[PDB]
């Protein structure tokens, strides 16, 4: 929910960022699933079903899933996310 | 309900 957004900065580990990005075909948006215990997403404060709003300050709400994946995969050693829960 | 998933 945009009424309570969350900022999270992830430091990439040996297994990447330690989460799955999921999307539902036909519905807008991407969301966090399968946060790995003790991994970067966990330590950064991400929770299951968080929806990604911005990647490194870029609004991704209207971008296709494959583009959001590519932004995160291309970020380098860290990435900053604006997300919101529910 | 087709779900896309990517490990990151």
């Amino acid at each position: 929910s945009m009424h309570k957004p969350k900022l999270c900065r992830l430091a990439k580990g040996e297994n990447g960022y330690g989460f799955h990005l999921n999307a539902i075909r036909g519905l807008p948006g991407s969301f966090i699933k399968e946060v790995q215990k003790g991994g970067p997403a966990d330590l950064a404060g991400l929770e299951d079903e968080d929806v990604i709003i911005e990647v490194n300050g870029v609004n991704v709400l209207d971008e296709p899933y494959e583009k959001v994946v590519d932004r995160i995969q291309s970020s380098g050693k860290n990435v900053t996310l604006l997300v919101c829960g529910k | 309900l087709e779900t896309k998933k990517t490990k990151l």
